[PDB]
Order: structure tokens, then C-alpha cells, then sequence
DNA sequence: TTACCTC
DNA sequence: CCCAACTTGGATGATTTCTTCCAGTCCTGGTAA
RNA sequence: CCAAGAAAAGGACUGGAAGAAAUCAUCCAAGUUGGGGACUAUUUUCUGCCGUAUAGGCAG
């Protein structure tokens, strides 16, 4: 969201903020195997002729159809609501996404797929007619502190799932040798949870619920 | 062998058959003009910022009865269950569930970058880039750093 | 040698005569749906029977 | 320039 | 438009389920003296 | 400023041989569809002539 935010802010001259962020799952593909690493190591520093594998690693990958609703907001009392804005949009979008490569539609079949609404009517109105084998991620309520805890809430459940949510601290901030930029932490990563919401569900919990649980932020 | 390719700009290219293009030579007319234009825009889409570009390339194969068709492989490990394929091939899942033969895209990007045709100079074919200059067909280095090259 | 006969005969019958073609070899059935007694038959290469 | 080890 | 739609008695018997011999590799580690 | 940034799994194949599902066996009994009714309306095709002529051709 950011990374985006920053390309943008570089293109148009007035403040923008992006509060918050959605998430909706329209295909999920598992794909096997793992990749082969470049030949990047030679065999011996000196008097050999020959490039070696640096090492092997055990991942998994997938391919993913999803939309994203962004919350913009611009500081300025006047705005810029114009087809130059909508182009800019367009350049600002990154290539990469968690690893992967990512791309618009294909051309052959171009509709208008970076449009802007000022109205939740409307907005809310179009989402409520996506096909209904897709998926919504909300928030969850529920506090856990063990893995018991989670496969009771999990056995009780059918919508929730556990996700990775980001890091806890192990030290305070510090300066430290090899920091990319400014000070460095360690950290561990933190597991919690997640709600996995049909499009059938928000149809009739309406635009009320929609706008209020529907959109994620940091802290 | 018939190539067309669209872009974001609203240009299109064709080449009616593509079977003898060369690395050395020179085109048939109205061949070696549409190469002209389309260095255009990849010269400026490479350097100038800000300018969006999108490419669709698709190609057409005429083949035999029965032809066999070779898609990428994937890595794997030996099966220990003696049910389970050897050789097992990279498929792509489409719109409507079922699955197809694909090529990876890291496979297409190896050919695009074949390009590097200034070593030793000698032209002979051209190497896909490396920092060592890799040979993966002679197992070997051509810009081995005991050259300085 | 490639040796081939053609053999044809033709059967004078009764006004309705029963005719005894081949039988399938089959399982106990419980369904009572499915006969159990199949007779065995060709198709023709316009569909019939 | 040489070898030493995970159910 | 308008009114109806059915009870009953019943659903198998015999014995058999095969064989021969095979199961490929190769490049892809840190660490110490 | 997306567990950050870069990555070619490739090559070769020959599962073949033989074969017999049969014997019998019975769906029956009665039964009532039935009473009423405007396709012509604000629509166009009417009047003379040639000709033995309900033939066949022409002026309004």
C-alpha cells in the first residue's frame, strides 16, 4: 500500500494518505515443486574453470486473482479528480507483490479497472454483485495466547484461519553495524487470526457493517 | 510460424512468418520496418520514466497430425512409491477450473536476454547475460575473472 | 498362404421361434432393477442393435 | 593443501 | 372456475476369482587442522 | 519503503502370449368427466369501355 503511496506522492504535487486497506480472494492455485537457484558461486576463488549451485531451500508458491479497495484521502481543500490523476494512478502501480510478479488485466479485454468512487451508496451497490465463490477476509474479535486456545477456536469455527500479522520486539531500537537505513531491531514474528466472509454475508449485513469491520490499518 | 503483437499505445505488429529471421543479417522489407518501430518504443519505455507500457504477444504454430508438445519441466524430488511420474510437466489453472500446458515465465525471460554477443571479440552466438559470462551447453565461463573480463 | 472362408448358413424356422445368442457372465444383482439374464449384442455402424 | 557427519 | 387421485399377495438356487520377470543416473555442503 | 534485491531441470525407451456362463421358471380380479356461450367491428375494392363471352385486355 505504501510502496504505491510513495510512487504516487512523487507524481502529483499535493499531500495524499491512505488510512486504510481491503483485501477480497477471487483464486487461489497451490503450485508444487521448488525453483533452481542461478549459478551464481564459482567452484574455487582462482585457476578454475568451472560454476558450482550456491544451495537448495524447501518453499511454497501460489497464484492469486484478487481486488483491493483503498481508503485516499487528500489533506487539500481543493482535490485533483481528473483523467491526468487516473493515468498517474496507473504508473504508480508496482511490479512485485508478496514475491511474486504482478499485472493488470489483459489488454485484449481492457475495461476501466482503476476507478474512483466518493460515495459509499454506489460503491457499496457495485460490490455487492460479485460472483459468490469468492472470498472477503475481515478481522477477528477473539484473543489467543497458545496454540490449544487456537485449535479449540478453530474445531468451534468454520470461517477462521490463522495468518501472520507481523513482528514482536526483542530489544529496543538501536544503531548497529550492516543496518540498511538508520537503527536496527530484532524481533519475532507474530501469529494471530483472521475471518474468511462470503459475498452472500455482506449482501445482507449491509453498507452500515461493510465500512466499519471491512477495512484493515496498521496499529 | 505467424507472430502479432499489441500495445498499450495502439500499435500493432506482424510478421506473416517468422521461421528464417536471423541474428545476422538483414530483413525482408516491410519486416526490418516494423523492427525499426518497435525498437522505438522500447528505447523510450527502458529510459523515461512515467510513461506506462504494456505488451501482448501472441504467436500462432502450424503442426503436424500428432505433434508433441514441450512445455516446462518441474524440479523434483525421485518418488521412493514407484506410482508416481518421473517426469512431471508444468501445467497453469484457467478461468473455468481445468488445467493446461504452460511455459514458466522465467523460462521466456532466459530467451529475451539472450543478447550478449561482445565477447572475446568474436561474435559466434550470442550468451545470456551473466556476470561471469556462463556457457550452459559447454559447461564453462567465457569472462572467467582470471581474464578481466 | 493368406487363407481366408466366409461361412454363411441360413436356418429355416418356426412362425415364432426363440433364438439363443450369447449370454454375459455376470454377478448377483440386488437392485432389482437389472435383468438377470443379459444377452450379448453388437453395434452397427448405424447404431442399431 | 586433506577429511567429518543427520531417523 | 370446479370437484376429486386406489388395497392385496408377493422380489431366488449352484460352484469356480491364475501365471512370468524386470524397478537407471547426474550436477547441485560448512567446518576444521 | 511487500521474510527485502537477482536464478533454464534437461537428455534416451517396444508389456506380450492362451480362454465356452448355463439349465428352468402363469400378473390377476371391478371400476358413469360435466354443466353455459354473438368474431364484426367507423369499414376503404365504387363507375364506365373493347369483346359471341362470369374468357382476356383498358380509362376514371
Amino acid at each position: 500500500c505504501h510502496d504505491y503511496e510513495r510512487r504516487l506522492q512523487s507524481l502529483i504535487g499535493q499531500s495524499v494518505y491512505f488510512r486504510g486497506l481491503a483485501w477480497y480472494l477471487g483464486r487461489y492455485s497451490l503450485v508444487t515443486g521448488k525453483h533452481l537457484p542461478e549459478p551464481s558461486k564459482s567452484a574455487d576463488p582462482k585457476s578454475v574453470s568451472a560454476i558450482r549451485r550456491p544451495g537448495l531451500l524447501d518453499g511454497r508458491y501460489c497464484d492469486l486473482g484478487m481486488d483491493l479497495i483503498i481508503e485516499v484521502h487528500i489533506p487539500t481543500g481543493g482535490s485533483l479528480p481528473f483523467t491526468t490523476c487516473l493515468d498517474l494512478l496507473r504508473v504508480a502501480l508496482p511490479a512485485r507483490f508478496a514475491g511474486g510478479c504482478l499485472h493488470p488485466p489483459s489488454l485484449y479485454e481492457e475495461y476501466n479497472w482503476c476507478t474512483v468512487y466518493q460515495d459509499k451508496s454506489t460503491l457499496f451497490t457495485v460490490l455487492s454483485r460479485l460472483p459468490r465463490y469468492g472470498c472477503w477476509i475481515y478481522p477477528s474479535d477473539a484473543d489467543l495466547r497458545s496454540f490449544e486456545e487456537l485449535s479449540e477456536a478453530l474445531a468451534l469455527d468454520r470461517r477462521l484461519r490463522p495468518v501472520a500479522t507481523g513482528f514482536v520486539f526483542l530489544e529496543e531500537p538501536v544503531e548497529r553495524a550492516g543496518s540498511i537505513e538508520g537503527q536496527h531491531v530484532y524481533a519475532e514474528s507474530a501469529i494471530g487470526t483472521a475471518l474468511c466472509i462470503n459475498p452472500v454475508e455482506m449482501r445482507l449485513a449491509g453498507k452500515k457493517r461493510f465500512f466499519g469491520a471491512g477495512f484493515w490499518q496498521l496499529n | 510460424t505467424k507472430i502479432e503483437i499489441k500495445t498499450s499505445l495502439g500499435s500493432t505488429y506482424h510478421i506473416p512468418d517468422a521461421r528464417r529471421l536471423s541474428w545476422s543479417g538483414d530483413w525482408p522489407e516491410l519486416e526490418q520496418k516494423q523492427l525499426e518501430q518497435l525498437t522505438s518504443e522500447m528505447a523510450k519505455a527502458l529510459s523515461q520514466p512515467d510513461i506506462f507500457w504494456f505488451a501482448d504477444v501472441t504467436a500462432s504454430l502450424k503442426t503436424g497430425f500428432c505433434q508433441e508438445i514441450f512445455p516446462s519441466q518441474k524440479f523434483t524430488e525421485r518418488p521412493d512409491d514407484h506410482s508416481v511420474a518421473s517426469r512431471q510437466l508444468a501445467t497453469v489453472e484457467c478461468s473455468d477450473g481445468q488445467l493446461a500446458a504452460c511455459i514458466n515465465p522465467q523460462k521466456i525471460g532466459a530467451a529475451l536476454q539472450k543478447i550478449d554477443d561482445w565477447w572475446a571479440n568474436d561474435a559466434d552466438l550470442p550468451l545470456r547475460v551473466h556476470e561471469y559470462g556462463a556457457n550452459h551447453e559447454a559447461l564453462t565461463a567465457l569472462r572467467h575473472p582470471a581474464t578481466g573480463q
